[PDB]
Formats: structure tokens, C-alpha cells, sequence
């Protein structure tokens, strides 16, 4: 439905599957083709 | 907290006559009808 973007779907399934999955029976590593949110401060140094 | 997510362990007993089979079954038919954003799982005794 185009409501999420590339970076909230990759949030979301760091945030709540990929645990889960982490911790599932036999399951050994799991890579995330993505990255989980973090709270970005972006600087400007003309501002600073 | 119950496999990393926040939880609520909820204690009972089927009632006389009726086995456990019969009072989890219900458990979970009364787990379904709860609000948006809110799952179940069984542990312990109820998981072996």
C-alpha cells in the first residue's frame, strides 16, 4: 500500500522479527538487508 | 518480559470435571478477542 518507505520496513523487521527469528530453533546468524532506526542528530556546522 | 517483548504471566486451573486441553483452548478463543497489538503464548507446564 506504499505507506511504509524502505527504512521503516527495515526498522520494523529489526525491531520486532529479527530477534525472534534470531533466537528460532536451528537458526545459527541472520543478516538484516537494512538497518534498525536510530535517533539521527544531522549537525550543520554553519549553524554550530 | 517474555522472548525479549514486554509480557503479563497469568496463572489458572480447568475447572473440576474439564481437563486442561479444554480450559487453554478457551484461554485462547478470550486472548483473540483482546485489543489491537496484543498476543498470547503458553510456558512452562502449559508449553510441555
Amino acid at each position: 500500500d506504499g505507506t511504509m518507505t524502505q527504512e521503516d520496513i527495515s526498522d520494523y523487521v529489526a525491531a520486532n522479527m529479527k530477534d525472534a527469528i534470531s533466537r528460532t530453533s536451528g537458526v545459527g546468524d541472520v543478516q538484516l538487508f537494512g538497518s534498525q532506526y536510530a535517533m539521527r542528530i544531522w549537525m550543520n556546522p554553519n549553524e554550530l | 518480559r517474555y522472548n525479549g517483548l514486554p509480557s503479563m504471566e497469568i496463572l489458572g486451573q480447568a475447572a473440576p470435571g474439564k481437563s486442561t486441553g479444554e480450559a487453554m483452548e478457551l484461554m485462547e478463543q478470550l486472548a483473540s478477542k483482546l485489543p489491537t497489538g496484543v498476543g498470547y503464548d503458553w510456558t512452562g507446564m502449559s508449553y510441555q
